[PDB]
């Protein structure tokens, strides 16, 4: 059960975080 | 803007600018590091100190 | 590889490690310290933690060999004393003497709401002040005076004079008084008083002093 | 300056709601409208209400005296303003002008209330002004400009201290908690009781006890109910001179469900006819009855319907329609058994209910991020 | 003199714990700061 | 002891086996005594599965982590228009 | 990190302050704690970049001077002034108007 | 007359500005984006190009008519010309032409001149690089036009610009190469005027000729310009081959492939909607709740305008059939709600266990079944009742007579009062036990179990795969 | 968008709860 929660805030944090400074590099550079 | 200046000043503002001398000619030199300056005589304003 | 580094650099260093008296930073990633041996050191402080718990004012553990720049206390369990001394004893009660009553006046108005509040200084528009002054004795009063509000009021009681804290090297001052305010004021709400301040206020000249 | 408008919307909702109701609540809204010599109130009220015969010239010749006290405001504020003091001037002509607001809508009042804003020094000013906000947002229940202006008071308020207009504050966020569905932050805010007295924009002070009573026996728990209500000394009084939600209060105490359909029929009968109960009613009963079932299970995990039926009149076959009616509506969930008299009580749902939020919370996280995952990039 | 007239009347209010004060407390203090000499 | 007859629990506490069911039912209803009663048998059982804190964990992250994808929603659904 | 984990602890590190500059090229620092030193460029500031009566970093190794660093002597004076009284201005301060 | 005859001159600069750069800054720029990069496709101007063929989609088009500068027909159809560097000579010809238009009438009418326009790229020989700007300008007056429905001489117009994008279906067919980075634009161009072919063949009646030519340009795309290419004509089948018979349920199957990449955006959760249907026909109500929320939940920001509102109306059908639903009235728009009114007593219906409350919903909103499609399972519903009524009454009842609970089961007999409860038990309903005498329906249950594996289990694998595609695209996008 | 799909197109209860009493 622990390993879930993990699994919901390593992904929420990461995906989250990499998608937005992924998005804005390329929409600002392009 | 002017800076601000005071007379003595205890105790241990007197060494601190130099080892010892007539000790006026250091607050002398003070106002030659900075100019436009004020000196002043704190206090001596009282009837008691007679 | 990266990891096995990560498991050096928190390997390093000590464990342990000697406590310095820290003043300030200067720029990015060196500050000046003085060691607990009272000397300013220039230092590229560690490198995963800048600022954000340096501070100012602290107390950073020096690197045993480099006194490098690492960490600071919690802070702290600070040094000396440290205050309670009423559930630790002594306390005498106040409301024997009655004679004081104008003379705790002042201390009735001075002490109680400006500790509990702060905000009611916002709105008077008033500046709560940190002077109180005792003076006479004897007649005494004084000190078992400052015995009382202990009973109430709970914060810290240190009992100081200007004699019982000099010492031997004259770096332990801060390492006393700056830990003073550092430690009331994080352990705050706290109060101290200097029992007998006027030792303190000599004039004199020669270095031995 | 209230509490004659203040029953001028009550007398809207009384209008509105029930259509039964066709002479004396036109009545005394006439008595009421020769008072106060509303403007825009009563054209509002003129359509949904009667429309005469004949206003006209009454209203109008009213409108036009009035507008000669409007007037006399208004052109004394450049002969006003032709002297200098501090507020002597302008706080004339910020209340008057919300009491010539007062005749219609919103307008002079949201302009006196930004007026005003740049000049009074005080909080009690402020908050006065708060106050015609939060009668103007009464009387049209909209809640979007009660929340600014408290919040905007409160920070003065709180920078702060404050005894009696604190607890006044109390009671509007408490009536505008229970104008929308708030059943904790109604009581929980409505604990100062008799503390905040009778005031013009407290109205009358029993309908305000009726309100912290009537919200007081669903989100407190029981020991916490008698616990305000028969420890609490000042409120004891207050509640205890109106029998009919005392009889409810003691009564749930007392466990007895012979009266409490009789006792919530009063207590109903005073939430329908009263404003903004409307749509909390038809949560508030099924949870009355949740409430008074979520004791009478409890007593035993087996239970002897017999045991039951002993002093109910009548409980035997009353029992099984009225409570798996309401098992079926969601409300107190158990599984009972008849001709072996078992009445089992659980449910505890420690196992599914237990791990559920993991998977019920994930099921609409996890969803809302894979929207953002697959919609990005193309 | 002008510092002590609203601060020792600002005492009781602060003591009293009022927002805005009276010209009472300020004349209290009037005599209060003015009581010594 | 958990399980205990009625009568004889009211015989160690000097009460009659009514306002006994219905007091210890009221401590049930205080939640501070674990157990419950049975009527047919009259018999008192205590039994208790204290913790929740595992729960408690989950439905802080998730329920608040709704929150996260709404705050998000400002981020990503800004790139689009 | 381990390097300058390794650079520091064979020498050290502090902080000087130069009273006097030399044709040499070296300069006048004290090592505060103890005795006064003379040390020399320090070939990145030049001696025309500092006066004397300014802090720099004693460097721990050749004992010269590592970086450079203000110095406050008025700001203790001025503290002590400013101890005294603060100042406000002409609309703090009324009756005036004749000798003003 | 003099206020209407001097508003005639304000509107058009609006159209002589925007819609002659429009083509020119994205079309003309994506000839220096085909000539490279190149990458991949990017071709930023194909999207682009999309905002503007939805920019024009609302305001103000083209044609009309509108009687404003109709010679921009002939401006981009001609003169290409012809290589290079003799273009940039014609790139001063627009401007040639921007002085001509801009002192004599500047042919405010074209109508029956679109026979020589249109054949006039043809005239050239040939542009001949770029076929996307050849059938872009021709099919941009054209394609906005067919929103005017005259249905008068145009719509043989039209016919003639489906055959210039057979020309290019034919040039889709064969260059390559080897590697075409304009193709992509193609697919999206021309995915638009094959709606266009749906909306003018359904002028008239069903398309089925260009459903073989659908499947002629749906197969002669594999494998390789499938991409973007194969979904954006999947729907183009799927959508009229939902609305005409047969076969497609079975043969989405052997078509799928999948097909992947998604492409773009909300096509794939439309083709969700559309294909959600389809698999909504199969009656599974898991992948059929999945798939029609997918489709909803996937598609952003809309407006416009009531499709989108559409597929949550159908969504929550199999939600119907499931046996338990939400009253969604909270759910409804200004829009929306008009339009389903009939449907919201509906789901309140399915709500309730009432038989007569659902009859009477059917025989009076049977206008709107027949103006949504959905009918079928409005009958086999009075079964959900059945056993959504016995799950309603005996996980509530005690013990309850079978003729008692005979009046909302409405027979209950007491021999099919063993096999309501036993074959919902085969469905998993309610776990009652009844011993039948006279008999009493007595219902316990005790269960304590689950709630545990597969939930956690998945999440490991839910959580992996995502941050892995997660990966799959930021570790991909860092080319700039 | 506007691409794609979109363009194309036991009561209360107050008076029954008070009669079960007086009912039977």
């Amino acid at each position: 059960y622990l390993a879930s929660l993990i699994r919901s805030v390593v992904a929420l944090h990461n995906l989250i975080n990499n998608k937005i400074a992924n998005r804005d590099a390329e929409k600002k550079e392009g | 803007d002017c800076t601000f200046i005071r007379v003595s000043g205890s105790e241990l503002v007197q060494k601190f600018i130099g080892e010892g001398a007539r000790m006026v000619r250091e607050l002398f030199v003070m106002a030659r590091e900075h100019a436009p300056s004020i000196i002043f005589m704190d206090e001596i304003d009282s009837i008691g100190s007679s | 590889e990266f990891l096995h580094a990560q498991e050096e650099v928190k390997r390093i260093q000590s464990i342990p490690l000697v406590i310095g008296q820290f003043l300030e930073a200067v720029d990015q990633n060196t500050a000046i310290v003085g060691s607990t041996t009272g000397s300013n050191y220039y230092v590229r402080i560690l490198s995963t933690i800048d600022r954000e718990l340096l501070k100012p004012n602290a107390s950073v553990a020096l690197h045993k060999h480099s006194n490098a720049l690492v960490d600071v206390l919690p802070p702290e369990a600070d040094s000396s004393i440290m205050m309670l001394t009423s559930d630790q004893k002594p306390d005498v009660m106040y409301a024997d003497i009655g004679g004081m009553d104008i003379q705790k006046q002042e201390v009735r108005e001075a002490v109680e709401l400006p500790l509990t509040h702060f905000e009611l200084y916002k709105q008077i528009g008033i500046d709560p002040p940190r002077g109180v002054l005792m003076y006479g004795p004897p007649g005494c009063g004084k000190t078992m005076l400052a015995k009382a509000v202990a009973h109430h009021t709970t914060a810290a009681f240190i009992r100081v004079v200007g004699s019982e804290f000099v010492q031997k090297y004259l770096g332990e001052g801060p390492r006393m008084v700056r830990d003073v305010f550092r430690l009331a004021k994080e352990n705050a709400p706290a109060i101290i008083f200097i029992d007998e301040i006027d030792a303190i206020a000599t004039k004199r000249f020669d270095a031995q002093t | 300056p209230k509490n004659p408008d203040l029953r001028i919307a009550q007398l809207r909702f009384l209008l509105s709601l029930p259509e039964h109701r066709g002479d004396a609540a036109v009545r005394d809204e006439l008595m009421a409208a020769v008072r106060d010599n509303n403007m825009a109130p009563y054209y509002e009220a003129l359509c949904k209400s009667l429309d005469w015969q004949i206003d006209v010239d009454l209203l109008n010749k009213m409108k036009k005296a009035n507008e000669d006290e409007l007037k006399r405001l208004d052109e004394e504020l450049e002969d006003a303003e032709k002297n200098l003091g501090e507020s002597e001037i302008r706080d004339a002509m910020m209340a008057k002008a919300e009491y010539l607001c007062r005749i219609g809508d919103k307008e002079g009042a949201l302009t006196a209330f930004r007026k005003t804003y740049d000049k009074t020094v005080a909080l009690g000013h402020r908050l006065d002004i708060v106050f015609y906000l939060l009668r103007i947002g009464l009387f049209y229940m909209d809640n979007d400009l009660i929340t600014r202006n408290t919040e905007k008071a409160k920070s003065l308020i709180e920078e702060g201290g404050d005894w009696d207009r604190r607890n006044r504050l109390k009671v509007y966020q408490g009536l505008y908690c229970v104008a929308i569905r708030d059943f904790k932050q109604a009581a929980e805010l409505f604990l100062d009781t008799v503390s905040t007295f009778t005031s013009y924009e407290l109205m009358d002070y029993k309908t305000f006890v009726t309100y912290t009573v009537y919200v007081s026996m669903i989100a407190l728990e029981r020991p916490d109910l008698r616990e305000k209500v028969i420890k609490g000394a000042e409120i004891l009084e207050v509640l205890h001179s109106l029998p009919a939600v005392r009889q409810y209060l003691f009564s749930l105490y007392e466990c007895r469900y012979s009266v409490f359909f009789q006792s919530l029929a009063v207590v109903e009968q005073e939430m329908k006819k009263d404003w903004l109960f409307a749509p909390h009613y038809r949560y508030y009963v099924r949870e009355m009855r949740i409430h008074a079932y979520s004791q009478l299970l409890e007593s035993y995990r087996s239970l002897t319907l017999g045991y039951m039926a002993e002093a109910f009149g009548v409980g035997v076959e009353f029992i099984d329609q009225e409570l798996s009616r309401f098992i079926a509506a969601g409300r107190l969930h158990c599984k009972i058994d008849k001709v072996n008299e078992i009445v089992e009580t659980n449910r505890p749902d420690s196992k599914n209910w237990q791990y559920q939020e993991t998977i019920k919370k994930g099921d609409l996280l996890l969803n809302r991020v894979q929207k953002l995952s697959r919609v990005i990039n193309m | 003199e002008v510092k002590g007239v609203c601060t020792e009347a600002g005492m009781y209010a602060l003591r009293e714990r009022r927002v805005h004060v009276t010209q009472e407390d300020f004349e209290m203090a009037v005599a209060k700061v003015m009581q010594k000499d | 002891f958990s399980r205990v007859q009625i009568e004889h629990i009211s015989s160690l506490i000097k009460l009659s086996k009514a306002d006994v069911e219905r007091k210890l039912s009221q401590m049930i209803l205080d939640k501070k005594f674990h157990g419950i009663l049975d009527q047919g048998e009259g018999v008192l059982i205590i039994f208790d599965e204290p913790p929740v804190d595992k729960t408690y964990e989950a439905a802080l992250e998730t329920i608040q982590n709704m929150s996260k994808v709404v705050d998000s929603l400002y981020n990503k659904a800004k790139k689009l228009t | 990190l381990r390097e300058e984990l390794q650079l520091l602890q064979e020498q050290g590190s502090y902080v000087g302050e130069v009273v006097r500059a030399m044709d040499k090229k070296k300069v006048l620092v004290k090592v505060h704690p103890e005795g006064k030193f003379v040390v020399d460029v320090d070939k990145n500031i030049d001696i025309n970049d500092v006066t004397p009566n300014c802090r720099v970093a004693l460097r721990n190794d050749s004992y010269t001077l590592h970086k450079i660093l203000p110095n406050k002597v008025d700001p203790l004076v001025s503290l002590m002034m400013v101890e005294k009284v603060p100042d406000s201005t002409y609309e703090m301060i009324g009756g005036l108007d004749k000798q003003i | 007359p003099p206020g209407g005859g001097e508003q005639e001159p304000p509107p058009p600069p609006a159209p002589q500005d925007v819609e002659m750069k429009e083509e020119a800054a994205t079309g003309g720029g994506s000839t220096g984006e085909a000539d490279g990069k190149t990458a991949a496709a990017a071709a930023e101007h194909s999207q682009r190009e999309l905002d503007t063929v939805t920019l024009e989609d609302i305001k103000e088009h083209v044609k009309q008519l509108e009687k404003a500068v109709s010679g921009k027909e002939p401006r981009f159809v001609l003169r290409a010309l012809r290589m290079l560097p003799s273009t940039s000579r014609r790139l001063n010809h627009y401007v040639l032409y921007k002085a001509v238009q801009g002192f004599f009438t500047s042919n405010n009418a074209t109508r029956d001149f679109l026979l020589p326009f249109l054949e006039e790229p043809m005239d050239t020989e040939a542009d001949l690089q770029f076929r996307p700007r050849t059938g872009k300008a021709a099919s941009t007056p054209l394609l906005p036009e067919v929103e005017a429905y005259l249905q008068l001489l145009v719509v043989i117009f039209m016919m003639n610009s489906k055959r210039y994008k057979e020309a290019q279906k034919i040039s889709d067919d064969l260059m390559q190469k080897i590697s075409t980075q304009n193709r992509r634009a193609l697919d999206l161009v021309a995915a638009k005027c094959y709606y266009y072919h749906a909306r003018v063949y359904e002028f008239l009646d069903k398309l089925d000729v260009v459903r073989s030519f659908l499947h002629a340009r749906l197969r002669t795309a594999t494998l390789r310009h499938d991409a973007d290419g194969q979904a954006t004509l999947l729907n183009l089948l799927l959508r009229n081959y939902l609305h005409y018979s047969l076969y497609d349920q079975a043969e989405k199957l052997v078509s799928k492939s999948v097909f992947p990449e998604q492409a773009n955006n909300n096509e794939w959760a439309r083709y969700l909607y559309y294909t959600g249907r389809i698999k909504a026909i199969q009656l599974e109500y898991s992948e059929a709740r999945r798939t029609m929320t997918n489709a909803l939940r996937k598609a952003p920001q809309h407006t416009a305008v009531g499709f989108k509102q559409t597929v949550h109306k159908l969504l929550i059908v199999v939600e119907l059939l499931l046996g338990e639903i939400p009253d969604r009235l909270q759910f409804r728009q200004p829009s929306l709600k008009r339009s389903l009114m009939p449907y919201f007593l509906l789901t309140q219906a399915v709500r309730t266990g009432n038989l007569a409350k659902f009859n009477q919903v059917l025989d009076q909103f049977g206008e709107k079944f027949q103006a949504d499609g959905t009918y079928t399972l409005i009958i086999r519903l009075r079964h959900n009742v059945i056993k959504t009524g016995v799950r309603m009454i005996s996980l509530s009842y005690s013990r309850i007579s079978l003729a008692d609970i005979a009046q909302k089961l409405q027979l209950d007999s007491p021999e099919d009062a063993e096999f309501i409860v036993a074959k919902a038990i085969r469905d998993g309903v309610i776990e009652a036990s009844i011993n039948h005498e006279k008999g009493y329906v007595q219902s316990k249950e005790m269960i304590d179990i689950y709630s545990t594996r597969e939930p956690q289990l998945a999440f490991h694998q839910r959580i992996s795969f995502c941050l892995d595609i997660h990966n799959m695209s930021v570790k991909a996008m860092r080319f700039p | 968008m506007s691409e794609k799909k979109q363009p194309v197109d036991l009561r209360a209860e107050l008076e029954k709860h008070g009669y079960k009493m007086e009912t039977s």
